[PDB]
């Protein structure tokens, strides 16, 4: 579903790597994709608890690429701690061995509910939006605003929004111009790491005459 | 315990210093237990309220009381990082090497959580530096540099192995903790120790793309052409992951370009399979030599 | 001591953990002394370097070594507020009630400096709550509220007197530490204790213009018309300092307007002498009654 | 000398009180003044040391007022600590009993070396000065700038300057106006307390035409 979007974003970042991520800090899926040769064992150790296993799911994709993934229980999703993972073949050869932190692999949903408004003075625009729905730690989410204009202007402005702030003020814009706005989200440092969310639903505005 | 007893469990948890004294003066049972078999001592050690910890131990609170999970207040104080309370408990005879259901000693928890001082305090009172569920594994994994320094100074086993055949150097190598790898190596960590999968630290470093670590390992005499159960050398792993700089460092130290894994694949084969321009150019040059 | 010994005094002071270990491995004398008869243990306790303190005590450093001023590392660690080191020292048998040339115990220094945890740790290891150069005098003077709370809970003498006949309540009253005055009073501090000058706490509060404290003292039964060696009542002192509000509070509690001191002066006389309009109006009214 | 200035400032604040102060953090004088009746004993205790005495000096002043003062040694001038003082008559009656902190009674010299300059735009003025000479903790000294104008304008602006900053920017001023500037100094909280210094040497400027 919405899962497929994020899996594709990551695959382009690190092909044939072991990509793990969290959507809402309350779960975790690790996955990889490979060619022609579950014939694999997924084991993990979490902070002072013995080594456990995870049910691998096998499904196809792309050009002959098989995607294996594991969904860890909500029981073992406490954050801020080393989580050791091992993928070992049937044959007993190693395949992957990582140490990640749960908190350091956050890929949130896109922000929603964009509302763009003109300022009382020409050239200024007020943008508001909503955090990714049903996400905790709204205070630690930082956003980036993209300002495009049509007709081969492309991306003109790229504005980082402070943590927890769902409000953006734009200036320095040309009057009488149809600009298009989107925002993405990411978890702020150093408590959390990860990638930018997919870009939000766009809204457009026509700036007044100057 | 008594009705005042659970009121005391209420108050201990809440850190309410006044109220704790009130309930005890009324004859509350100091060793009352909750649903989890936790005592007010457990709760006060968890929240780090010094004066409650004082009043409890002065009224004969059980220093080594265990909850249902095998945890003593010393475990909770070490886990929560309350140095003073750990001290108070230790002075009153808390068991330094008591172990929870999970085989964890306070030194285990303190090392994992990165409480420097508590690890010092535990070690001074004679905590077993090489007990079960090795502290050095956790410290190495987590990147607690100073703690790894203290562990090694106090005589921790540099090449202790877990259930996988993994040593602290394996974990340090994997996570890209360069200094820790340095400290480990100088204390006599085996650079070419193998887990059951046939992986050496160099294998991990090459695979994760940790260039400098690969260099440090190589200087200390890591085997450039060691093979895992795939018959894969560091150069095979580096190739698959597209690590250009690492391939060059491997080359510097005498890597075998035409080593074939159990698929019969060379690093160059891998490069073509991944359509890696950069690797194919440099590996092609190296193959002709 | 040896040449490495003073190099070790150099390094201990500097907090140079690496260098300390280097010099000791070379056979440095752990109990080398400087000009002040300070040991590396003194210096490391002063700077609060945990690992140096570890390495020294593990190599037989004298836990109760004294410098020329009578100070043990426990004194310096308590003074400098290094809780962990105080703990390490105490575990190794540091003398809780050793006293410097000045009659100071670690509890003396810790209480004066406002190191809460260290005072707790000292008390738990059996520091004398009522030793010479009373901690309660210093804590009261300094306004360390919580420390005064801990002192009293641990059984400190509420009405201990120094060389002047001054009690902690005298000092608390004088400095305007309202809560401390509260805590003291509830533990049984004598509200009408007199120093040799004939001053009660109420005298001090009235003179300094501490209105609420004057009220608290009065509620607990302080003598409104007590006299010092001048034959001065609180109302005399309040008048001289021009404290209008305090005069009113004094009046509420039954002050004698026409009490004459040993000069034969009333509070009203004082008001005219200072040309205090406000006081003269209210005191004039009170005199006619 | 410069001592007399400060003694007069304090006496007006608290007549018949025991006033202690420090000029440069490296000494201390306590003093009081009284009418018709050293016939007094000055004793002090400092932080965990036994009770010592101080040589009282008697000199006259004002309308029949005798001023007693004591200069503590530089040995007993370490800061941040309770310093207990007692003035007791010959007769053994109490007279004063205070607890002060050395650091909490700082009366610095006036700032010096005023330099007033016009900004590039009308209405703005740049003021610079120097900390009280031969004083430590220049970083903890805060200043206040007074802007007077002649002809019964009196004091128009009162501007607090941040700690350690010996630079002031003034705006909101009338053009074509001769304004007069002074600055005083004080120790910033909460590390130090005390009174404002005497006001500095004045400099004047004539603002440009607007």
């Amino acid at each position: 579903p919405k899962f497929e979007s994020k899996a594709a974003l990551l695959a382009a970042r690190g092909p044939e790597e072991l990509l793990c991520f969290t959507e809402r800090l309350e779960d975790l899926v690790c996955f990889w994709e490979e060619a022609a040769s579950g014939q694999y064992s997924f084991s993990y150790q979490l902070e002072d608890e013995p080594w456990k296993l995870c049910r691998l799911h096998q499904a196809p994709t792309a050009r002959g690429a098989v995607r294996f993934w594991c969904s860890l229980p909500t029981a073992d999703t406490s954050s801020f701690v080393p989580l050791e993972l091992r993928v070992t073949a049937a044959s007993g050869a190693p395949r992957y061995h990582r140490v990640i932190h749960i908190n350091e692999v956050v890929l949130l949903d896109a922000p929603v509910g964009l509302v763009a408004r003109l300022a009382d003075e020409s050239g200024h625009v007020v943008l508001r939006w909503l955090p990714p729905p049903e996400t905790p730690m709204t205070s630690h989410i930082r956003y980036e605003v993209d300002v495009s204009a049509g007709q081969g202007a492309g991306s003109v402005q790229r504005v980082e929004i402070l943590e927890g702030r769902t409000e953006c003020v734009l200036s320095n814009l040309r009057g009488r111009t149809r600009y298009t706005f989107a925002v993405r989200a990411r978890m702020a440092e150093p408590s959390f790491g990860g990638f930018w969310s997919a870009w939000s639903e766009p809204v457009s505005l026509l700036t007044p005459s100057d | 315990g008594s009705d005042l007893g659970k009121k005391l469990l209420e108050a201990a948890r809440a850190g309410q210093k006044d109220e704790v004294k009130i309930l005890m003066e009324n004859g509350a049972d100091v060793n009352a237990v909750d649903a989890a078999g936790g005592t007010p001592l457990h709760e006060a050690a968890r929240a780090g309220h010094a004066k409650i910890v004082l009043l409890l131990l002065e009224q004969g609170a059980d220093v080594n009381a265990v909850d249902a999970a095998g945890g003593t207040p010393l475990h909770e104080a070490a886990r929560a990082g309350h140095a003073v309370i750990v001290a108070l408990l230790l002075m009153h005879g808390a068991d330094v090497n008591a172990v929870d259901a999970a085989g964890g000693t306070p030194l285990h928890e303190a090392a994992r959580a990165g409480h420097e001082e508590i690890v010092i305090l535990l070690l001074a009172m004679g905590a077993d530096v090489n007990a079960v569920g090795t502290p050095l594994h956790k410290a190495a994994r987590a990147g607690h540099l100073e703690i790894v320094k203290v562990l090694l100074d106090h005589g921790a086993d540099v090449n202790a192995t877990d259930i996988w055949d993994a040593t602290p150097l394996h974990l340090a190598a994997l996570i890209g903790h360069l200094e820790i790898v340095e400290v480990l190596l100088k204390n006599g960590a085996d650079v070419n120790a193998s887990d059951i999968t046939g992986t050496t630290p160099l294998h991990l470093a090459a695979t994760m793309g940790h260039l400098e670590i690969v260099e440090v390992l190589l200087k200390y005499g890591a085997d450039v052409n060691a093979y895992d159960l795939n018959g894969a050398t560091p150069l095979h792993l580096a190739a698959r992951m597209g690590h250009v700089e690492i391939v060059e460092v491997l080359l510097k130290y005498g890597a075998d370009v035409n080593a074939q894994d159990k698929f019969g694949k060379t690093a160059f084969d891998i490069s073509i399979d991944n359509g890696n321009e950069d690797l194919a150019e440099i590996l092609q040059a190296a193959a002709l030599e």
